[PDB]
């Protein structure tokens, strides 16, 4: 239905600290006297459109900036209007990310990176390179631990591994991020998969391992590293385990390029709370305290707000999470970041099952993720026709001319190239 | 099956409005356009040039669904385009290939001189959202109805941008 009145109901991801998001809607709450809740729907990032398009969904949606282009795309999310003097209090290149087309789609609350976490009793020296953990494993693995292990679900995990030795999403240049030119299936994205797999292949890791399989082990000493973000400390905190956030480590000798994550609170362009949403993120949320009472739930990593973030900086985890997201790119907010995460889900996991060899996999994944022309490939003769025609169509047709196309024999051409490129597909 | 309706009027002469809506797309003002592909071409029996055109798009309103529906992408669009340069007259019928069942969006567009005679263009638009399993919502429709209004607006644009060059 349409969301209620009087009412703010927020959505933010189950890993994240929502007892503490909670305990800021109740300051507001007994503030302001409007009642706040706050839940964490599963698969929470698809299921915003769902209803939100509708005109249902929550008045505010919590996720990483990279998701919040394909909602203002389809004008889900209300313009946010924040004064010039309450910008300044963020970290302005956070902003950067919530802005699409030049006008703010929500509030940028803090940064995430992956690093990587391991055990100090378990293995008080944590690999530097990818293509030394085989051995710690073997090592490991005689005194029954193991070496890694860190959700081979989600392709947030295993990309910054893709990206390691030259895997891009989209090329970016001159301002904008070519959808049409994808570096998922080039060399250095094939490598780095094909090591991943041979990780399973080998026996290193499991291709079933999800985001709780590899929290259950590391926490329970049972596997010496993870990689895991801010979120997940608070969990090996109140866990037996000596642990360090440090650098994910480098294959090929090039570092881990993680997807750096702006968690981002997006207010929903059907919400009749819109000026009740603002009140409560700009003067209840983004406050040391607002921040704080989330904080202290599950970690934020390195937040956006300055004054909050002085405190922060100086957490060894959040210097190591700011050397990975330093090392990796900003995620982009273009709509077709879910064709991308879909096609490299696909694309991993089927080569981490066997269904798919790594080749069929990130070919696959070129073409789900490039959206592409289905003539593109012969742009090059229809650009000779479009001359051609166009100079007909202009000098001896629109003004009346009679005798017949000029152009018949590059239509021709260009009719077969176009004839088998539908024919490849549908 | 319901309606958006639309006439705009370009300030310079039909023949370049034409000239200009016939090498249109892809062009800067409407990004979501990713390319269009000229499957025949014939002139008929009273000079009027007829093309078949399968366009390439992104952003439009069957990806509206996707967010209903559950997950997709790409839409294909087939455009019949007749100009008959005697009446001075070019006409325009669209619709989507590629995720329908769901819904079909049917456009058409009329470019055409003004009737008082200024060297100028009038372009008449309308476009027709049937849907079977007719949820829709006024909501849904309204995003349905500017999204529509946009791809339109973008349209002219991306004439000024091709009759300026
Ligand atoms: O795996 C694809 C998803 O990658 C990111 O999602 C991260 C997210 O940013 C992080 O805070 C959350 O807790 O974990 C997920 C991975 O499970 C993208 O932001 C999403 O768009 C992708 O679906």
């Amino acid at each position: 239905m349409k969301i209620e009145e009087g009412k703010l109901v927020i959505w933010i991801n189950g890993d994240k600290g929502y007892n503490g998001l909670a305990e800021v809607g109740k300051k507001f709450e007994k503030d302001t006297g409007i009642k706040v809740t706050v839940e964490h729907p599963d698969k929470l990032e698809e299921k915003f459109p769902q209803v939100a398009a509708t005109g249902d969904g929550p008045d505010i949606i919590f996720w990483a900036h990279d998701r919040f282009g394909g909602y203002a795309q389809s004008g889900l999310l209300a313009e946010i209007t924040p004064a010039a003097a309450f910008q300044d209090k963020l970290y302005p290149f956070t902003w950067d990310a919530v802005r699409y087309n030049g006008k703010l789609i929500a509030y940028p609350i803090a940064v995430e990176a992956l690093s990587l976490i391991y055990n100090k009793d378990l293995l008080p020296n944590p690999p530097k390179t990818w293509e030394e953990i085989p051995a710690l494993d073997k090592e490991l693995k005689a005194k029954g631990k193991s070496a890694l292990m860190f959700n081979l679900q989600e392709p947030y995990f295993t990309w910054p591994l893709i990206a390691a030795d030259g895997g891009y999403a989209f090329k970016y240049a001159a301002g904008k991020y070519d959808i049409k030119d994808v570096g998922v299936d080039n060399a250095g994205a094939k490598a780095g998969l094909t090591f991943l797999v041979d990780l399973i292949k080998n026996k290193h890791m499991n291709a079933d391992t999800d985001y709780s399989i590899a929290e259950a082990a590391f926490n329970k000493g049972e596997t010496a590293m993870t990689i895991n973000g801010p979120w997940a400390w608070s969990n090996i905190d109140t866990s037996a385990v000596n642990y360090g956030v440090t650098v994910l480590p480098t294959f090929k000798g090039q570092p881990s390029k993680p997807f750096v994550g702006v968690l981002s609170a997006g207010i929903n362009a059907a919400s009749p709370n819109k000026e009740l949403a603002k009140e409560f993120l700009e003067n209840y949320l983004l406050t040391d305290e607002g921040l704080e009472a989330v904080n202290k739930d599950k970690p934020l990593g390195a937040v956006a707000l300055k004054s909050y973030e002085e405190e922060l900086a100086k957490d060894p985890r959040i210097a190591a999470t700011m050397e990975n997201a330093q090392k990796g790119e900003i995620m982009p907010n273009i709509p077709q970041m879910s064709a991308f995460w879909y096609a490299v889900r696909t694309a991993v996991i089927n080569a981490a099952s066997g269904r798919q060899t790594v080749d069929a996999a990130l070919a696959a994944a070129q073409t789900n993720a490039a959206a592409n022309s289905v003539g593109e490939a012969c742009t090059d003769m229809k650009r000779e026709y479009d001359q051609c025609f166009n100079r007909w169509f202009a000098e001896k047709f629109l003004k009346g001319d009679s005798s017949g196309d000029p152009c018949t024999d590059l239509f021709k051409r260009y009719q077969q190239c176009v004839q088998k490129a539908i024919k490849e597909k549908e | 099956m319901k309606i958006w309706s639309s006439e705009h009027v370009f300030g310079h002469p039909w023949d370049t409005v034409i000239q200009a809506a016939m090498r249109k797309y892809p062009n800067p003002m409407n990004p979501s356009v990713l390319g269009v592909d000229v499957l025949q071409r014939r002139v008929d029996g009273r000079g009027r040039l007829h093309s078949l055109e399968l366009l390439s798009t992104e952003w439009g309103l069957p990806s509206l669904v996707r967010a209903i529906l559950g997950t997709s992408t790409l839409t294909y669009i087939r455009e019949h385009s007749v100009v008959d340069p005697v009446e001075k007259k070019m006409e325009l019928c669209s619709t989507n290939i590629t995720l329908t069942n769901l819904v079909s969006v049917n456009e058409r567009l009329v470019y055409t001189p003004h009737p008082e005679n200024p060297e100028m263009t009038v372009l008449t638009q309308e476009a027709i959202i049937t849907v079977k399993g007719i949820s829709l919502g006024s909501y849904l429709e309204s995003l349905m109805a500017n999204t529509i209004s946009s791809n339109a607006k973008k349209g002219w644009a991306a004439i000024e941008w091709i009759i300026e060059h």
